[PDB]
């Protein structure tokens, strides 16, 4: 797989079992603070209705996403093994338009 | 609040 600025995560959670409220801002949030790590982050979408648990997420750059995929990829999180895969740029933005011209690094919700 | 490393019980 060729690398790009974007990817997904898989296996986050799953959508049926998460009763509390606001319980994706706290993914958002868990996702944003973990790739501060690496290069920080320009555009993240926690999909609330796909069974397999998955985040979106665009880096501002290649490299920025090649240090989140490979440190994210085959972590636990939550008792459940992740898996992080690269989005190419044109499916990506098919997707989420906006993310074609977004520029500001993401700051976490929460405290 | 802790998710990250947090393997199966």
């Amino acid at each position: 797989p060729l690398a790009t600025q974007c990817f997904q995560l898989s296996n986050m959670f799953n959508p049926q079992t998460e009763e509390e409220v606001g319980w994706d801002t706290e993914i958002k949030d868990d996702v944003i603070e973990e790739c501060n790590k690496h290069g920080g982050v320009i555009h993240i979408y926690v999909d609330k209705y796909s069974a397999q648990g998955n985040v979106y997420v665009k880096c501002p750059s290649i490299a920025a996403a090649i240090a989140a995929v490979n440190a994210l990829h085959g972590r636990w999180f939550a008792g459940k093994m992740i898996t992080a895969a690269y989005v190419p740029l044109p499916t990506y933005h098919n997707l989420f338009p906006d993310s074609m011209t977004a520029t500001q690094l993401l700051v976490p919700s929460r405290r | 609040r802790k998710y990250w490393d947090v393997p199966p019980p």
